[PDB]
């Protein structure tokens, strides 16, 4: 297990992976900040609009 | 008084000087990282910024002036505290989840959580310095050092070792030992103050390192990348702080934190012992500890590896033929019981003598004396106190009537003058010396050290005078004569609470100042000036350890010291009195519970009808009218055939008694011998049956330290193997002797002894819970007596009596025994070292005994360092290495007791003891000087603490930090 953890950290320690995890957490936080109660009518309207768009043959 | 307003609400002021104390008492959540209650304002973390009089200032050092306005929720003060903590975290990596100190007590973690911070404006920057793992006990991590200075303030002001400074002038400030010497090579006493007082994991014991939690045992090569990952992943400190709190809860299950009292010396410092199963991870002192608080030495805070040592006797040993067979508990118990019954019903109980250990709890010594009297019917009981505290206690009886110290170590600090004579308090009772040195360096108290050697305290004393061997009585009585003759003595106290002043003056007729100058080999000016100081000093605290009491006239000079304070008038005054340095952790407790043969538990003489009747009623067995023989005279009685059997527990008296050739001959002469030691000690080698003792960590009891404090212990570990706590062993032995004792836990023993002992009338286990401690005497209501002789003396008239004594001639051999070797103990090592040697770190600091020899005598005799030399006395012949130092002067040389082989000093000492108490004169030794090997390895390594050069400075010297251009005060930074 020590070797497994060592491999995991040595591969992950690249700035790209740390940035990826940080931005995933930030995306979760922002999606939490975004209010979705008002977004349900927007989703319904988007559904109707996509239906109308694909209706055009 | 001194009305104040804090948080917009009116509040009152107390004796506290700084705003921080008031805020803490008001439960205001003000960040205080660099402040420790014992350390005092260090002012180096600037996180305690509050608005006093509207201006931003450090609450840790802001004086609580009348009428000031205090605000702590203002955006300004919050921003200042945030900036200060950001500067702190710039020096702290803050990997709380994988950090050993995150046991939830870490001030950076707690304070960071309290401020609800989420970002650090200045990112963490690793210092160029690497971790200093040179020390075998605690490491320093400059990368994690926040420069709060608590460790430096501890090493400079509250422990006064002065090995720690801070190089503020350096580009990256850091803690440096001596002149930036690596830690091991420096003058670090290894006391542990820096480790205990460190807020962060910067200065933390190697025991915790990689062993505290679950995720902290990960290898650094694979832990550091994880730390960098988490640094680059989490955006706010709150969530990962909560995860670290969960990891603290993680640690809470595996980490057992139980209070105990150190076994080594009589200061009786109490601390939690943070363990993980069986190994000892940390010794954490607590501010609530009565005897020490945060104070600790190397022994009590890094010397506990003996508990887990493989040498520990896990099973009873029986002498089978020419070997020690590992026998069962029951068969060994039956053997010892049958043998004791045989020698009890054949030659009578009077031929039975048992010794309790002064290192064991009060219950242990009480069980020894009960087994001797309430079971066997003999009175032959003693302890190390016969060698240690018998003359001091005898002098206290002769003048004051109560044994033990007059007060607590806090009263020692409160003294204006400390009169230490024959005491190596720096190396024997380290924490008390830290208190004295703290009061000397900070409070301005001046101390007078009077001993032949020049230890750490002697070179740090106001007036250090070295008298002749055992000549303390002469100059002391001359000083008393001068004080009582020139009117400086407290005549009012003499008429109020003292008796026989004129008789004592008549006894002082032959004593003159020039007489003492001639006898002690000390110039008149020093004696007259120290007498003037004693007369002028308002409060006097007199400490006399074995350097004076372990003499042929040791009891006489003990009475002389006590009546010297009596003439001065320091008894009953807060902060002053006589504090005989009780050596073992429970030598005071053992003496309290009838260890000495002439007294019963409760410090009552055996030859008293009322106490004998009471003990008969409680025990059901008649008490021996004949007083028991003293420990030293036991060997002579054996050589006369009077004594045949010994039951000595936890005392290696075959190596620590005077003339150990004599005790070896007695041991080979006696028939039956049973010993009770955790380790196969030297005494344990000569025994018909060896009983496996249990160390104080693995047993629960009460330890009575030097300050007459009875502090209750806790069972840190289940006993190793199936060995039992010594009280359990004594209960089993007595039950096999038809005693009928039923003690499930030592609380019953404690309360029974409390009922029996008038002095211990009030001590009970529910009154000793946690860190609560009671100082004997205690009455039935439970109110102890922190200061002795406060209102009246114990004598029937209520007034003490001066004891007329003279100079008893020391039994110097004379003639060819020219060089007068002195015997004592080192700071790191404990006696022969049956416990410290088992700890690897202390062994590295001091591997072997050495003979400290004076530079002047190094010329006439032509002796060098690292040389094997021979010392021959009519009682022994030792081969000890040599050390060159200025601590000793002239012919007189220092031979510490830190070896148990052929190099033990106890060969040289003879069977000449005190008249009053038969205490061997260990300090009265003479030998030869034979040169065997010219060139050899120096016994003292470079990594020893004596080789370093401490830097004496008062405080962290923050003013150097404030002078740095890069430093900016957060209060005016926010502006
Ligand atoms: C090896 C690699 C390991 C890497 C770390 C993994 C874990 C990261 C922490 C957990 C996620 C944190 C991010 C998140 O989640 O959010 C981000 C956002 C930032 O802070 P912001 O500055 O944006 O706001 C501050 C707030 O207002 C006040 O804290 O929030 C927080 O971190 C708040 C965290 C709250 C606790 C953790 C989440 C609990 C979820 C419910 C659990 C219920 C259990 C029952
Ligand atoms: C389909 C299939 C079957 C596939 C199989 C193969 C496959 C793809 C497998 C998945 C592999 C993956 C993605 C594994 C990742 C998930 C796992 C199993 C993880 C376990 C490994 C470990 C040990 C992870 C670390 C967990 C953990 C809680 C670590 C501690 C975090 C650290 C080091 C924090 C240090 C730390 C820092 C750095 C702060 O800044 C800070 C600031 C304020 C307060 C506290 C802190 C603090 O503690
Ligand atoms: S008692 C005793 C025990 S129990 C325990 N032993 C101990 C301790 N610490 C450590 N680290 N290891 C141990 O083994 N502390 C406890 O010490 C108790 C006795 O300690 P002392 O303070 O009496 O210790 P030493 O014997 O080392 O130092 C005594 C000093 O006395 C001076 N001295 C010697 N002969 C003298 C004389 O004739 N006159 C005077 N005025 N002084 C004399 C020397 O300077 C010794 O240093
Ligand atoms: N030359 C010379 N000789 C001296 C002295 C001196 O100054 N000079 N000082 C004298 C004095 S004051 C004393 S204290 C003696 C020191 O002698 P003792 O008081 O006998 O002390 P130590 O050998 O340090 O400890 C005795 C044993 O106790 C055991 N032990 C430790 N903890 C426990 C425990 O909890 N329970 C039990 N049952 N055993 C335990 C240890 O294994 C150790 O072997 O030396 C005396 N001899
Ligand atoms: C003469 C230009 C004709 C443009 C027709 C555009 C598409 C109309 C139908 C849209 C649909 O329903 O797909
Ligand atoms: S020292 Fe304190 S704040 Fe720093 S990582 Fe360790 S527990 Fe966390
Ligand atoms: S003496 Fe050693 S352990 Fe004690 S504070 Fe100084 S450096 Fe730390
Ligand atoms: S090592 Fe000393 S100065 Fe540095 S953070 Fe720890 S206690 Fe403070
Ligand atoms: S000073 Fe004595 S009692 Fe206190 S920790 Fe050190 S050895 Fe233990
Ligand atoms: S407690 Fe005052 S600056 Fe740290
Ligand atoms: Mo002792
Ligand atoms: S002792």
């Amino acid at each position: 297990g020590d070797k497994v953890l060592d491999i995991l950290v040595k591969k992950a320690d690249t700035e790209e992976t740390a940035n990826t995890l940080k931005n995933l957490l930030l995306l979760f936080g922002t999606l939490g900040m975004l209010d979705v109660k008002q977004l349900e009518p927007l989703i319904l309207k988007v559904n109707a609009g996509v239906a109308s768009a694909v209706e055009q043959k | 008084k001194k009305t104040i307003t804090i948080n917009g609400v009116e509040m009152e002021a107390s004796e506290e000087q700084t705003v921080l104390q008031l805020l803490n008492n008001s439960s205001i959540e003000v960040p205080q990282v660099c402040y420790h209650p014992s350390l005092g304002p260090i002012e180096t973390c600037d996180t305690c910024i509050v608005s006093i009089n509207g201006e931003l200032k450090r609450s840790c050092s802001a004086e609580l002036k009348d009428g000031d306005v205090i605000d702590t929720l203002s955006p300004d003060v919050k921003k200042a505290q945030v900036i200060g903590m950001d500067k702190i975290l710039y020096n702290h990596e803050l990997y709380c989840t994988v950090c050993d100190y995150n046991n939830g007590g870490c001030e950076i973690h707690n304070t960071v959580k309290e401020m609800k911070i989420n970002h650090q404006s200045i990112p963490f920057d690793h210092k160029p310095y690497h971790k200093d793992e040179s020390h075998p006990f605690y490491r320093y991590d400059p990368d994690q050092c926040i420069l709060c200075g608590r460790c430096v303030e501890a090493c400079q002001d509250v422990q006064v070792t002065e090995t720690l400074t801070i190089d503020w002038e350096r580009k990256r400030p850091r803690v440096i030992w001596d002149n930036d010497v690596p830690i091991n090579e420096s003058s670090c006493v290894s006391c542990g103050h820096c480790s205990t007082v460190c807020p962060c994991n910067a200065m933390m014991e190697k025991g915790m390192e990689g062993e505290a939690g679950y995720l902290t045992g990960i290898n650094n090569e694979t832990l550091r990348p994880m730390i960098e990952i988490t640094k680059g992943v989490e955006t706010g400190y709150g969530s990962i702080l909560a995860i670290s709190d969960m990891e603290s809860a993680m640690r809470d299950e595996r980490i057992k934190k139980t209070k105990t009292v150190c076994t080594y010396c009589g200061v009786g410092c109490s601390f939690d012992v943070w363990t993980k199963g069986r190994d000892i991870l940390k010794v954490e002192p607590q501010e609530e500890a009565p005897a020490n608080g945060i104070s600790t030495c190397v022994k009590g805070k890094f010397g506990w590896d003996f508990v887990n040592s493989e040498e520990r006797l896990t099973k009873p040993l029986i002498r089978e033929g020419d070997h020690f067979r590992e026998a069962e508990w029951e068969e060994a118990l039956l053997l010892i019981a049958s043998k004791f019954t045989e020698l009890k019903e054949a030659f009578g109980p009077d031929s039975l003598a048992f010794i309790t250990s002064s290192k064991c709890t009060n219950e242990e010594s009480y069980l020894m004396q009960k087994l001797a009297r309430g079971v066997i019917g003999t009175n032959n009981v003693d302890n190390c106190s016969r060698y240690c505290q018998s003359p001091a206690t005898a002098g206290l009886f002769r003048t004051v009537g109560y044994g033990g110290d007059s007060g607590s170590i806090t009263d020692i600090a409160q003294a204006d003058l400390v009169l230490i004579i024959g005491s190596n308090t720096s190396e024997s009772h380290p924490v008390l010396s830290t208190r004295i040195k703290r009061a000397h360096k900070l409070r301005g108290q001046k101390v007078i050290v009077a001993d032949i050697r020049k230890h750490e305290m002697a070179e740090r004393s106001d007036l250090f005078v070295q008298p002749r061997a055992g000549s303390d009585i002469v100059w002391l009585n001359a000083i008393a004569k001068y004080l009582i003759e020139n009117g400086k003595a407290d005549e009012r106290f003499l008429r109020e609470r003292v008796n026989g002043r004129d008789e004592y003056v008549k006894s002082l007729a032959p004593y003159t100042l020039e007489y003492a100058e001639e006898k002690t080999g000390i110039d008149q000016e020093t004696l007259i000036q120290m007498a003037e100081m004693i007369g002028q000093a308002d409060s006097v605290c007199a400490l006399w350890a074995m350097g004076v009491t372990q003499h042929i006239g040791g009891s006489d000079t003990s009475t002389a010291i006590s009546n010297l304070l009596l003439v001065t008038g320091n008894y009953g005054k807060p902060g002053a009195g006589s504090y005989p340095l009780r050596g073992h952790n429970n030598v005071q407790g053992a003496s309290d519970f009838g260890s000495m043969p002439d007294r019963l538990p409760g410090y009552e003489k055996v030859t008293d009808e009322q106490v004998r009747q009471k003990y008969e009623r409680v025990w059901g067995v008649p008490l021996p009218k004949e007083p028991g023989m003293t420990n030293h005279e036991m060997i002579e009685k054996i050589h006369s055939g009077q004594l045949k059997a010994m039951y000595v527990k936890g005392e290696e008296m075959g190596l620590v008694d005077s003339n150990i050739n004599h005790v070896h001959a007695a041991y080979e002469k006696l028939d039956f011998f049973v010993v009770q030691d955790i380790f196969l000690s030297r005494t344990a080698e000569f025994a018909d049956v060896v009983l496996p003792a249990s160390p104080s960590l693995e047993k629960e009891g009460t330890f009575t330290n030097t300050e007459r404090r009875i502090q209750r212990l806790y069972q840190v570990f289940e006993p190793l193997g199936e060995s039992k706590p010594d009280w359990q062993i004594i209960m089993e032995v007595a039950n096999k002797l038809g005693a009928g004792w039923l003690y499930e836990h030592p609380a019953d023993i404690m309360e029974e002894a409390a009922k029996l002992s008038p002095i211990y009338a009030g001590v009970t286990y529910e009154r000793l819970e946690g860190y609560n401690s009671l100082q004997w005497p205690v009455n039935a209501d439970g109110k102890d007596s922190p200061l002795l002789f406060t209102e009246r003396f114990p004598f029937p008239d209520g007034k003490a009596i001066l004891y007329p004594v003279q100079w008893t001639e020391p039994k110097e051999f004379g003639e060819e025994y020219d060089i007068h070797v002195n015997n004592g103990r080192l700071l790191e090592h404990f006696h022969e070292g049956n416990l410290t040697y088992k700890s690897k770190g202390i062994s590295e600091k001091t591997p072997e005994v050495f003979l400290e020899i004076s530079p002047e005598l190094a010329a006439e005799r032509g002796i060098q360092d690292g040389t094997l030399v021979r010392l021959t006395s009519p009682f022994g012949n030792v081969k000890v290495k040599c050390l060159i130092t200025d601590r000793v002067k002239g012919k007189e040389v220092y031979l510490p007791m830190n070896d148990s082989g052929e190099a033990a000093i106890n060969l040289l000492t003879g069977s000449h003891a005190d008249k009053d108490t038969d205490t061997p004169a260990y300090k009265e030794t003479s030998a030869k000087m034979e040169i065997l090997k010219h060139d050899g390895i120096s016994p003292l390594p470079k990594i020893n603490h004596r080789n370093g050069n401490p830097q004496p400075q008062i405080g962290v010297q923050v003013h150097k930090k404030w002078a740095r251009k890069d430093y900016i005060f957060p209060g005016d930074a926010v502006k």
